[PDB]
């Protein structure tokens, strides 16, 4: 069974923060939602679609029809922002299970939006005389601190050999993120160009390398 | 107060097993059950079954079939979660949690949590790191802001620090989180910003600290050749 959320919602401290979960069907199941803040362990926010366990704030309230789900945060406060679960049992044709939504990364806006800084560094020429190739990507300077990234080649999405830190905040406050494409030699110098793509709150910027050009 | 105190985590060869213990306090144990869950760094959490801790029902998911087994110890209030054949695909953080019952008409949700614990797989033994200059694009020939870094690549275990021009360089310095490659082995970036006009004129050092393997490395950042 599959459960498909928003990667990231920005809220307004004092707005409502609306965190659906759509599955098939999902209106004819109980749909339980969870609260986790960087480095703990979940907490169950509301079970069997809108109860609320005893000590959860009556500002956190939940729905369920058709085919979505809904978590509703009015007049939402600095303190909850965390990621967000949605989760469903499934009898499994005999096979009993429970899943989870992909999670939702809500902020409470607490400082000025911030688009990020794009920088994308092609290999060193040390690197490649040792038979390798790092293209970096390194992106600063954003807020809210979530962030897609995509790499291509020439044209065409590239997902085997990428790795993506989770963004965390600089010195100044604003956050940054770093991806990396790990290729070889040979793949780095066959294409016309490579670049890293940031989606950040609607919009995107592009980075471009070339092994041709001295970036 | 309902705790649920996990231990047993360690790092792993691939291969290897893991068996992670959670100790229940503060209710009846045998009347709830535990879930197991799991969460790669960075990524959302997973369900990997569920055991009856009155009975010893055990459920697990289908892409765990073989390769976890759930166990309780009654007269310590304990559950372990046993996972076999290991691979870097299972480096994550692992969480019980108490969950009431679980069955073919029910599947109650996980009210209380056990802390976490990080399984860390890798086959890597000790490793420095190498590190590669992230230099400044040929394009900074006047003035302005210039970004420079260092790529730290391929070294185990964490951590590694990084300082410029010996601690004499701290604006605009950013010193990334690790990411962790399918290899086991862990790799970072320093980047620092600095006026373009200084290009020419001052040097530029990452100074690179692993102290696990001893290592540290002074990489000279200049422009390119081109
Ligand atoms: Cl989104
Ligand atoms: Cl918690
Ligand atoms: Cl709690
Ligand atoms: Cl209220
Ligand atoms: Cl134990
Ligand atoms: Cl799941």
């Amino acid at each position: 069974y599959e459960l498909t959320q928003p990667p990231s919602v920005s809220v307004a401290p004092g707005q409502r923060a609306t965190i659906t979960c759509g599955g098939h069907n999902i209106g004819a199941k109980n749909v339980h939602w969870y609260q986790q803040k960087p480095g703990q362990a979940p907490v169950l926010v509301i079970q069997y679609d809108s109860d609320r366990p005893s000590g959860i704030p009556e500002r956190f309230s939940g729905s369920n029809s058709g085919s979505t789900a809904t978590l509703t945060i009015s007049r939402v406060e600095a303190g909850d922002e965390a990621d967000y679960y949605c989760q469903v049992w499934d009898s499994g044709r005999g096979h009993p299970l429970y899943v989870f939504g992909g999670g939702t990364k809500v902020t409470v806006l607490g400082q000025p939006k911030a688009n990020p800084t794009v920088t994308l560094f092609p290999p060193s020429s040390e690197e490649l005389q040792a038979n390798k190739a790092t293209l970096v990507c390194l992106i600063s300077d954003f807020y809210p601190g979530a962030v897609t990234v995509a790499w291509k080649a020439d044209s065409s999405p590239v997902k085997a050999g990428v790795e993506t830190t989770t963004p965390s905040k600089q010195s100044n406050n604003k956050y940054a993120a770093s991806s990396y494409l790990s290729l070889t030699p040979e793949q780095w110098k066959s294409h016309r160009s490579y670049s890293c793509q940031v989606t950040h709150e609607g919009s995107t910027v592009e980075k471009t390398v070339a092994p041709t050009e001295c970036s | 107060q309902v705790q649920l105190v996990q231990s047993g985590a360690d790092v792993k060869k691939p291969g290897a097993s893991v068996k992670v213990s959670c100790k229940a306090s503060g209710y009846t144990f045998i009347h709830f059950g535990i879930s197991w869950v799991r969460q790669a760094p960075g990524q959302g959490l997973e369900w990997m079954g569920w055991i009856d801790t009155n009975n010893g029902n055990t459920n697990y998911a289908q892409s765990l079939q073989g390769r976890v087994t759930m166990t309780t110890d009654t007269s310590t209030g304990t559950a372990y979660m046993e996972l076999r054949s290991l691979s870097t695909d299972d480096t994550a953080v692992y969480f019980c949690a108490r969950a009431l019952e679980m069955g073919h008409r029910s599947g109650f949700p996980f009210d209380y949590w056990g802390q976490g614990v990080l399984v860390t797989v890798s086959p890597a033994s000790t490793k420095g790191p190498s590190v590669f200059p992230l230099a400044p694009s040929s394009k900074s020939t006047s003035g302005g802001t210039a970004a420079l870094g260092c790529l730290v690549k391929d070294y185990f275990p964490e951590p590694v620090t990084v300082s410029w021009n010996s601690g004499a360089l701290t604006s605009g310095v950013h010193t990334f989180p690790a990411v962790l490659q399918s290899s086991g082995l862990y790799s970072l970036s320093s980047v620092v910003t600095v006026p373009s006009s200084s290009l020419g004129t001052q040097t530029y050092i990452c100074n690179v600290n692993h102290k696990p393997s001893n290592t540290k490395v002074d990489k000279r950042v200049e422009p390119k050749s081109c």
